[PDB]
RNA sequence: GUAUGUCUAAAUGCUCUUAUUUACUAACAAAAU
């Protein structure tokens, strides 16, 4: 075999890592944009 | 389905399930080369789960010549040493699992 | 390295072991011979 | 240590003497090493061929 | 490793890896294991019926069970795989014996008549004595006194080959030795080897190993033994091929060599013959050439061809062309996961290409004009089992406009007519 | 075809070899890897069944 | 006694939740497992020069490693990690994290990617 | 593309490489391939090639040649003993960080005839060393109570070989023996006493 | 295989052979994984059951009944179709379609 | 659990080890960490152990920092460790017997 | 090298390394002769000579050992052992010219 | 006397070296030629 | 195939958290329509 590290949990290159990653990102992502839309509309109001 | 585990996961029947579902991943996919998005559409059903599927055939009484070894804290004979399948029992009954769910059925 | 070549081999006689080896075991006691 | 090599012998011996099902107990002739290491069932069962058919 | 009272083995930790080194028993004393387990099963039961725990039927049936369930009951099979045909007896026997017994009565558990089965596992025993004294007297021996200088043995397949060329090279040295007087040898000595080395690198390489220091007899003696090594060498391939062709219990590795050394061979043959045609001109006499030549004008003056021209800048349909090689391009990787270097780059040319056609089909035409030298094409040979076939990679670069090129000649033929009706491989059926 | 088509074609096939340490000129005979190459075998093919036939 | 053994023994008064308790007990006195730095084996990803003794370690070059688990964390639930080194000829202990926004690491006071 | 500083690293790596060896040569050139190294090596690099012009029967030969192969350009230059491009080329007629770096790389690497084996084996020597003459210098400072040197812990049965006197072979028993060298070998022993008394 | 040579493999023994021989390799395989190859514990079920099921999905030719034939005049002089050959499994009388059945014959 | 440490520290070997205490009073005190605060230790036996690990760690310490990269900085904040295990040990010298 | 101690601790590694080198390249010759030399600075006569006997014993014909360990024995104005060796190494090997000229 | 060889394909020390590292051909190869270029020439004109 | 080597003088109970893993090992093997 060649590179060790891709038979590791650590490893971000992982793609189960950068899969979860993206996931967490995503969530998170949503989160923000449904917080940040709302601030938008108060900003207006105000 | 009777061959298979899937009456131990307890679901009423077959209509409406898949494996390896997850979310939709095409943007942050990129890293790859001459993948066409996605590699394959078909299910690959890696063999530590393809045994864990089947292992209600796989292992099974009508054995041929299997030493019957009572897995390790459980009651889950194996008759012969079969590879994944004994990894795939002993993670589902983690943490004395089997001696919880007996006790909690006294209780 | 030490992935090494070499000079000479060896045979130096020790006590033998008392080892039932597999080959050893009999087989073809019986020498034949010639006619004369 | 040594009967090891025995072992399998004094087994044969022993299964080979296994009581039939019309016998409560065999009795049956024994060596053993002194040092109890090893116990040969000694005798050998033979039987009257045809009485032992029936 | 803790014993049970029932024989059945296992670890009292998970052992490290020292320890589980130190601690595997071999067949030897598993198979005594599994014979005590065995004994203490029938002994078991007869204990136990004995005392008031199990009725006499019960006990013969529990026997009867045992001897005809030692394939299940106990791994004696893992360890000796020939007790299997003494388990399979059992079955059959007991197949028999129930189809006898349960006649008129019906399907369950209570058959006795352990006789036929206990006779079996007796005389299975008989052959086991003799094994296990051997063994378990063997390891009881080592345990007390430790053998001193063991042998190898090259009749392995293993080693054998190492084991050759070391024997060749030690007879080399034995020639060279013979041959002249040394002050300080033993030195010498490694470079003659080194030397040797090399010879039979040029060989495997069809180079020629010519070296000016060498003297004529030292160095005839190296050839002649380098020539032997390819005999032999060269002859062994052949027969692994044969195996391979055969189906007949070829290594994995063994397989490999035998490819690489075939291709190798081939490779070889295929240079000393151009070496052959180089020297002593062209195969095809002059005439012979003229003569075939008029046939091909003759033809084509019959099918009134007009020949096909260099791609204009300006012609009709050059960026189609273009685009349907890049497609076939993309078709050799498009299926694939993995990509070497080499791959990449030829996808990222496809890329740009794609990207700016009009420059990269300029490009092309000017590699086509100019362009009479070229890198060099290596070769894979790949292994179909049968017969071993040839791959020549050409480079990315030059791939494109060589793509480029039969796309057009071939539409250029279809236009044109160049092939007649008969040759059909090239037709769309 | 355009003869600078057809002295780019020959040179094309006119290559240095490789094979892990063995390299050779192929001095003669069409290389069959290359892609235009299946053109050239078909032409040199219909040269023989002109051949063939008369 | 085999490295794919079924079944390790027991004594036979083995309470399984109470082994587990007295365990969990002593993993507090213990000296392994209450500790950071865990071993761990990898190769080198970032290819980089060791800063004391300038010794080019090249990318996929195994080392036994120390890990250990960087407490403030990326984002919110995905971890990231310390994950030391030392280079072959002067003992610098070098190391580098993974920050996983990026999809790859970032060099930590030892050496510098090159 | 190839720069003047990065062909002369090529240059020298084949001198300490191999000719065919052309995976380290290109790893050693962090820009350049492999299979195109070798190319390169082919082309400029190799002294054997005559890269240099020659004089017109030459160019003469090598145009008949071109009338008479048509194209076969690689052949044609095997059969000059020139290279391929520039007999082509005749027929027609008629960044600093980087390279520091590189560099800098380069000449490691061609230097240490070292690696993992190598590297660790005198490390470990050189601190076994350490270690011995840390051990005289705890005795040393420990003199005024008595102290004894610790051996080297046995594995396997071996001889200390200090006492016994390894596996001795004679002095074989000759027709001239004198009885002095017994005399000359006691004295030579009184010396080495002094010696250790200071 | 058999999109290539529909019509024509029906009358090649030699071929059915290969095929039956072939695909009892690849299932070993699999079994070769598991580590047993007890033919109980693998029913066709685990091969031929799709992946939408969680199995294998092979496309077997093995289950047919192969044509037999006096091998004294086989080879030598003529032939009929009579006496067929045991095909490669047990069966738990589990017919399975064959591949070529699905394919339309090149005529 | 690769690498040995984690079948040391696996939940069966602990539990062993916990038996062994318990019955014939087997505890391996290089096993678990030495305690910070002395006298809270009313053994004498348990007390020695400590001490005499204390002992072997300063020991291993001083073989360690007579290395040959001498300028190094690990030797000189092992100076201050050694310091630290002498201290230690000086304490464990208390004289309540 | 300050005490008796460290020098034997010393004396007692070299011997044995040589002893290792000798282990596997027995048949070296050059090797033995460093011993010998490494012996007879430290001025132990008894181990040198058994060196020189030994390495003699593996490669009889090598002149550079005979007339090495010749030279030692004279080296130590040990004579009439010098003689004896010398003697033998003649009986030894006598169409060799050295030995007799020497 | 041997001289000491140095292989195109190892060097166990990496000790590097100073570059250590029939124009006739056949009637046919100018006949052929002659053959050829004529009849070119012929069926042209 | 879960590497390896040197190094060794002779606070007590308590409970609560889980639909997981700071998990570790890579010796083993590597393809498409």
């Amino acid at each position: 075999s060649g590179d060790l590290n891709l038979l590791k949990s650590w490893n971000p290159k992982l793609m189960k890592n950068r899969k979860k990653v993206w996931e967490t990102e995503q969530d998170l992502i949503t989160e923000q944009q449904k917080l940040n839309t709302r601030l938008k509309e108060i900003e207006k109001e105000r | 389905l009777e061959h298979t585990l899937f009456k131990g996961t307890g679901f009423n029947s077959w209509e409406g399930l898949f494996w390896e579902k997850a979310s939709g991943f095409e943007d942050s996919m990129q890293f790859k080369k001459l993948t066409h998005a996605q590699r394959t559409g078909l299910s690959q059903i890696p063999n530590r789960r393809f045994t864990l599927w089947w292992s209600p055939t796989i292992n099974r009484a009508n054995v041929y010549v299997g030493f019957l070894v009572q897995l390790d804290l459980t009651g889950i004979f194996l008759h012969g040493k079969i590879p994944t399948l004994k990894i795939s029992l002993i993670q589902i009954f983690r943490a004395h699992l089997w001696q919880k769910i007996h006790e909690s059925i006294v209780f | 390295p030490q992935l090494e070549a070499r000079s000479g081999a060896k045979a130096a006689a020790y006590t033998p072991t008392g080892i039932e080896h597999a080959r050893l075991l009999p087989g073809h006691t019986t020498l034949k011979y010639r006619k004369f | 240590l040594g009967a090891l090599k025995y072992l399998p012998h004094a087994i044969l011996k022993l299964l080979e003497n296994m009581p039939h099902p019309w016998e409560q107990a065999k009795e049956v002739k024994v060596l053993y090493h002194t040092s109890g290491a090893i116990t040969f069932v000694n005798e050998t069962p033979r039987v009257i061929e045809p009485v032992y058919t029936a | 490793l803790h014993l049970d009272y029932n024989f059945n083995l296992k670890p009292t930790k998970t052992l490290t890896t020292k320890e589980r080194k130190k601690s595997r028993l071999g067949n030897s004393f598993h198979l005594m294991r599994e014979l005590l387990k065995m004994m203490k099963l029938i002994v078991d039961t007869h204990v136990q019926f004995r005392l008031g725990n199990v009725d006499a039927f019960q006990l013969a049936d529990g026997i009867h069970y045992i001897l005809n369930h030692i394939g299940q009951l106990t791994g004696i099979y893992r360890y000796k795989y020939k007790v299997m045909h003494q388990i399979r007896a059992c079955k059959d026997l007991k197949h028999i014996i129930y189809y006898k017994f349960n006649k008129n009565l019906g399907k369950g558990p209570g058959c006795g008549f352990w006789q036929p089965a206990w006779r079996v596992w007796l005389n299975f025993l008989r052959g086991t004595i003799p094994l296990l004294e051997r063994y378990i007297g063997n390891l009881i021996t080592r345990q007390f006194e430790g053998r001193s200088n063991e042998i190898v043995k090259t009749t392995t397949k293993q080693r054998l080959d190492a084991y050759y060329d070391l024997e060749l090279r030690n007879s080399v040295m034995d020639d060279i030795l013979e041959m002249m007087p040394e002050s300080i040898r033993q030195k010498k000595a490694r470079t003659i080897l080194q030397h040797l080395s090399e010879a039979w690198r040029c060989w495997k390489a069809n180079i020629p190993w010519d070296v000016p220091g060498m003297p004529a007899p030292i160095k005839k003696i190296i050839e002649r033994y380098i020539k032997s090594k390819a005999d032999a060498w060269v002859s062994a391939a052949h027969y692994n091929r044969e195996r391979i062709k055969r189906g007949a219990h070829v290594e994995k590795t063994m397989v490999k060599k035998n490819l690489g050394r075939l291709t190798r061979l081939w490779i070889k043959n295929e240079q000393e013959r151009q070496r052959q045609i180089q020297k002593n001109g062209p195969e095809i006499t002059p005439e012979e050439a003229t003569t075939i030549f008029s046939v091909m004008v003759e033809w084509l003056e019959s099918r009134s061809f007009s020949p096909i021209p260099f791609p204009p800048l300006t012609y009709k349909n050059d960026t189609k062309i273009l685009v349907l090689a890049l497609e076939d391009l993309k078709d050799v990787y498009a299926s694939k996961v993995r990509l070497n270097a080499s791959e990449r780059e030829e996808l990222a040319l496809i890329e740009e290409a794609y990207d700016n056609p009009h420059d990269t089909l300029n490009r092309i035409k000017k590699y086509l004009l100019t362009q009479r030298v070229f890198k060099p094409v290596d070769i894979t040979m790949m292994e179909n089992y049968q017969n071993i076939s040839p791959v020549y990679s050409v480079d990315p670069l030059e791939k494109i406009t060589d793509a480029y090129l039969d796309q057009y000649l071939w539409y250029e033929a279809d236009q044109r007519k160049l092939f007649p009706n008969w040759i059909k491989p090239s037709d769309s059926e | 075809v355009d003869p600078n088509i057809a002295d780019y074609i020959t040179a094309k096939n006119n290559v240095v070899i490789n094979f892990k340490d063995m390299s050779h000129v192929n001095k003669y005979g069409l290389i069959r890897g290359l892609k235009f190459a299946s053109f050239i075998f078909q032409y040199y093919g219909l040269v023989i069944d002109l051949l063939l036939l008369g | 006694s085999e490295r794919k053994a079924i079944n390790k023994y027991y004594p036979p008064d083995y309470n399984p939740l109470e082994a587990e308790k007295l365990s969990r007990k002593m993993a507090k006195k213990l000296k392994t497992m209450n500790k950071s730095h865990a071993s761990i084996r990898l190769m080198t990803p970032f290819s980089m020069r060791c800063l004391e003794c300038n010794e080019y370690i090249p990318k996929s070059r195994k080392f036994n490693g120390k890990k250990e688990l960087l407490k403030e964390k990326y984002l919110d639930s995905i971890k990231i990690y310390r994950l030391t080194i030392s280079c072959p000829r002067c003992a610098n202990s070098i190391a580098f994290r993974t920050d996983p926004g990026n999809s790859d690491y970032v060099m930590e006071v030892g050496g510098v990617r090159n | 593309v190839w720069t003047n500083v990065e062909d002369q690293i090529l240059k020298a790596a084949v001198q300490k490489y191999g000719t065919h060896q052309w995976s380290k040569v290109a790893s050693l050139l962090q820009k350049k391939t492999a299979r195109q190294s070798e190319l390169r090596w082919n082309e400029y690099l190799n002294p054997k090639l005559n890269f240099t012009e020659f004089s017109k029967e030459e160019d003469a030969q090598l145009l008949d040649l071109a009338r008479e192969l048509p194209n076969q350009w690689r052949t044609i230059a095997d059969m000059m003993a020139r290279p391929a491009q520039v007999c082509v080329e005749r027929y027609n007629r008629l960044l600093e960080d980087e390279e520091k770096e590189m560099l800098a790389e380069a000449r490691a690497r061609l230097l240490n005839t070292q690696g993992k084996k190598a590297t660790r084996k005198i490390r470990e020597r050189m601190l076994e060393e350490s270690k011995r003459i840390a051990e005289l210098q705890k005795r040393r400072e420990l003199k005024q109570a008595g102290i004894n040197v610790a051996i080297k812990k046995p594995k396997k049965k071996y001889g200390t070989d200090i006492d016994y006197n390894e596996d001795i072979v004679y002095e074989q028993a000759p027709m001239p023996g004198i009885y002095d060298t017994s005399t000359e070998d006691r004295q030579i022993k009184k010396k080495f006493e002094q010696f250790e008394r200071k | 295989l058999f999109t290539y040579f529909r019509e024509a493999i029906v009358a090649t023994e030699p071929l059915l052979d290969i095929l039956v021989k072939g695909e009892t390799r690849i299932q070993n395989r699999v079994k070769l994984g598991l580590n047993s190859k007890m033919p109980t514990r693998f029913p066709p079920a685990v091969f031929y059951t799709p992946k939408e099921l969680g199995g294998l999905g092979m496309i077997s030719a093995s289950h047919i009944l192969i044509p037999a034939s006096d091998l004294s005049w086989s080879k030598q002089t003529d032939t009929g179709i009579t006496h067929f050959r045991a095909g490669m499994t047990h069966e738990d009388e589990k017919l399975i379609p064959t591949i070529f059945r699905y394919i339309t014959t090149w005529e | 659990m690769s690498r040995n440490v984690d079948k040391a520290n696996s939940v069966l070997v602990r539990f062993q080890e916990q038996q062994a205490e318990s019955a014939g009073g087997y505890k391996d005190y290089s096993r678990y960490q030495r305690p910070r605060n002395v006298s809270k230790v009313k053994s004498i036996k348990e007390a020695n152990e400590w001490k005499r690990q204390v002992s072997k760690e300063i020991k291993q310490k001083s073989t360690r920092i007579y290395d040959p990269s001498l300028n190094e900085m690990q030797i000189a904040e092992l100076n201050d460790e050694l310091n630290n295990l002498f201290k230690e040990w000086k304490r464990w010298q208390w004289h309540i017997d | 090298i300050l005490d008796l101690e460290e020098l034997r601790e010393y004396q007692r590694r070299k011997r044995t390394e040589y002893e290792g080198y000798l282990k596997r390249n027995r048949l070296d010759m050059g090797q033995w002769i460093r011993y010998a030399q490494f012996e007879i600075e430290q001025h132990d006569m008894r181990r040198a000579r058994s060196i020189f006997e030994r390495a003699l014993l593996v490669d009889s014909s090598f002149i550079p050992l005979w007339i090495r360990y010749i030279d030692a024995e004279l080296k130590v104005k040990c004579i009439n052992h010098a003689r004896n060796l010398m003697n033998r190494a003649i009986s030894t090997l006598p169409r060799v010219d050295k030995l007799w000229y020497k | 006397k041997i001289p000491a060889a140095v292989s195109n394909w190892k060097n166990p020390n990496g000790y590097t070296v100073a570059l250590e590292r029939n124009n006739t051909i056949n009637d046919g190869f100018m006949k052929l030629s002659e053959a050829l270029e004529n009849a070119d020439k012929k069926a042209r004109q």
